[PDB]
């Protein structure tokens, strides 16, 4: 609590700034490609039906 | 026969240029788009400044 050797609520904070950075990002991916699922690790299943229909 | 081989050279090599015109507008917008998200991409890193 009144401790000055650790801060939890600055590591729960940074973890919700880290989510929040994480999903930006992705957002920046899907803005950059234009595509919901650009390679295999957004989404295994609809990346295989597409690559083989295209 | 001279008309045909020419025809048929002209559906092996040419371009449906048709296509190409809406292709190279979504192009822009997309290269448009990219330089957008790469500066945002650029400028993320540099708000650990505020903590200090």
């Amino acid at each position: 609590l009144n401790s000055i050797n650790t801060n939890p609520g600055a590591l729960l904070a940074l973890q919700n700034l880290n989510s929040t950075n994480t999903e930006l990002a992705a957002t920046q991916g899907r803005i950059n490609t234009g595509k919901k699922v650009a390679n295999a690790k957004d989404n295994g299943a609809i990346w295989s039906m597409a690559k083989m229909q295209s | 026969l001279q008309d045909s081989l020419d025809a048929g050279v002209g559906n092996l090599v040419d371009a449906d240029l048709a296509k190409e015109s809406a292709k190279l507008q979504s192009l822009q917008t997309k290269q448009q788009l990219g330089v957008q998200a790469l500066s945002i991409a650029n400028q993320t890193p540099q708000t650990i400044l505020s903590l200090f």
